[PDB]
């Protein structure tokens, strides 16, 4: 989550109906757009932000949330449009001895901007005493690992979260829905849909 | 500027119409100022609010 | 009460200005009538609503 992966999606036709109709996702929650209207609109600036978090932290992947990974790992803007996708991954991203490959930023001086990534492995000064880049008393590494075990209860089990981020109509669009194009008629009153513009 | 009294009335009426037309471009706190965009993007429970 | 006609105009203008000032002390359903108190007591998602 501190180094969440951002992938650009462009120049493709996207069928979001296979995402709504799939029951694999525990949370399929969209904010600035209806989930069922995604096949009827055209988009550009589509971004997929992929990371792994806890079970109780899936509420913090939302606009306007106060939280820990919201402030120091992954921040969403107040005017965010898109969909947050979360599904349980205890069968894949957990080990009986402890899966420690997923890390979060426990310590930071200030909250992040929306869509800001911090991968800097610099030390934090948690006390009055300066640390000088060396661990010690009140000097801790900012990145700490999750202790994922399959025997743990819900709320702490690993969840895979993908955030789809869009922009609405304010640019030429390259990602569209599976709606078929009709022929054009001249000099008649029609209700048209040009790339999501109705 | 001889006929300024009539031109003031004409300008005031045209300016009032222009302001009234310009006010459609404001979203007033909604996600968009275009009704078609809201009706094509959202379900009726939240489109009702917008 | 000889000059009541001018005094009414002066009183109405002063009273309208005083009422416009006193409307700032009303919260209009918000938690406080002061913007600084709202900005200091709440996060921007709810401070925006207030």
């Amino acid at each position: 989550v501190y180094a969440w992966n951002r992938k650009r999606i462009s120049n493709c036709v996207a069928d979001y109906s296979v995402l709504y109709n799939s029951a694999s996702f525990s949370t399929f929650k969209c904010y600035g757009v209806s989930p069922t209207k995604l096949n009827d609109l055209c988009f550009t600036n589509v971004y997929a932000d992929s990371f792994v978090i806890r079970g109780d932290e899936v509420r913090q992947i939302a606009p306007g949330q106060t939280g820990k990974i919201a402030d120091y790992n992954y921040k969403l803007p107040d005017d965010f449009t898109g969909c947050v996708i979360a599904w349980n991954s205890n069968n894949l991203d957990s080990k009986v001895g402890g899966n420690y490959n997923y890390r979060y930023r426990l310590f930071r001086k200030s909250n992040l901007k929306p869509f800001e990534r911090d991968i800097s492995t610099e030390i934090y000064q948690a006390g009055s005493k300066p640390c000088n880049g060396v661990e010690g008393f009140n000097c801790y590494f900012p990145l700490q690992s999750y202790g994922f075990q399959p025997t743990n209860g819900v709320g702490y089990q690993p969840y895979r979260v993908v955030v789809l981020s869009f922009e609405l109509l304010h640019a030429p669009a390259t990602v569209c829905g599976p709606k078929k194009s009709t022929n054009l008629v001249k000099n008649k009153c029609v209700n048209f849909n040009f790339n999501g513009l109705t | 500027s001889a006929l300024g009294k009539l031109q003031n009335v004409v300008n005031q009426n045209a300016q009032a119409l222009n302001t009234l037309v310009k006010q459609l471009s404001s979203n007033f706190g909604a996600i968009s100022s275009v009704l078609n965009d809201i009706l094509s993007r959202l379900d009726p429970p939240e489109a009702e609010v917008q």
